[PDB]
């Protein structure tokens, strides 16, 4: 999930928008 | 913008930044 | 625990500490 | 809602715990 | 609630959250 | 992304997230 | 300037990106 | 102390109350 | 160093940076 | 006290250093 | 004061603390 | 730079002033 995408790996601000409601 | 490692508190601060008023979910087990 | 007065990012930080690995939903009005 | 209550008045960690997954 | 690793700034933010108006001490050497 | 209302340290946190490794300049008035 | 605008009114991440190196 | 209990190991919010005044 | 205007959690963050390993006491009124 | 002064007026890091252990 | 490791967000929070109104630059590539 | 001085190594608050404008 997010942890894997953004913490373990790296992610963009645009990728973070994936987790908005 | 850039790609960085964002973990824990820092990850949720970033979600707050990007989503704001829209709200978000932080679901680390998923 | 004490009662809290939390605005903006500080609410998200509290949610993070409270929920930890369980995660949480951040759901502001409008 | 919770977001608004915590900022305009006060809220407890117990109330916050309701928003966990 | 949950058990997590809380270190440095994050540990003192957590103490602030839990203790608030009561105050707290952060004494890492002890 | 949403618009932001950022004072004090919270602006610096946003700059950090936005710029990452590129770095940034923090330049308040007077 | 940006510092003042973000606090007294609002600002976007796009505006913030102008202050990157 | 606290570092060992909460950082090196893990601790609960209730354990953190141990360090309140 | 400059003078500071610090409320809530931001005071605790400053204490942390100032004191580091020495630790500190956070002692608000009432 | 310090907590109140820093928030209602201003305070210096020098004043803060008095609260270290 | 003390010497500690200050990285990422924590490093820029520290710069904000020490520099304030003077402003600062965070240039990790340099 | 700063990362090497303050993150990889350790630095003082006075050293951090080096990066003020
Ligand atoms: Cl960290
Ligand atoms: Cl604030
Ligand atoms: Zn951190
Ligand atoms: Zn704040």
């Amino acid at each position: 999930g997010i942890v894997e995408q953004c913490c373990t790996s790296i992610c963009s601000l645009y990728q973070l928008e994936n987790y908005c409601n | 913008f850039v790609n960085q490692h964002l973990c824990g508190s820092h990850l949720v601060e970033a979600l707050y930044l990007v989503c704001g008023e829209r709200g978000f979910f932080y679901t680390p087990k998923t």
